[PDB]
């Protein structure tokens, strides 16, 4: 807010994956098989 | 390490809190006797 206070990172950066706590897990009814895990696909048409 | 459960939470607890100080804000004066005097002349520290 100041332009004097020490900056954490660049301006255009808005979100960051700080630490492993960021790795939240999918809710029930959503599977995510891959490792990267960009998005959690909903369980398709009947499987649970 | 990851997630698990919370076990304890410490607290600053009423005036044992960390306080951050700006060293540039402190202002000091020394004003102790002369400067050019020789080994003969005693310099006087005026504590008041």
């Amino acid at each position: 807010a100041k332009y004097s206070i020490d900056p954490t990172t660049y301006h255009f950066v808005t979100h960051l994956a700080m630490g492993p706590e960021s790795c939240k897990k999918c809710p029930k009814g959503y599977f995510q098989p891959n490792i990267a895990g960009t998005v959690c696909l909903p369980c398709p048409s009947g499987f649970v | 390490p990851v997630g698990g459960t919370l076990l304890r939470t410490f607290t600053p607890a009423a005036a044992n809190a960390v306080y951050v100080v700006d060293p540039s804000k402190y202002v000091l004066t020394l004003t102790v006797g002369p400067t050019s005097v020789t080994t003969a002349d005693q310099v006087t520290f005026t504590q008041t």
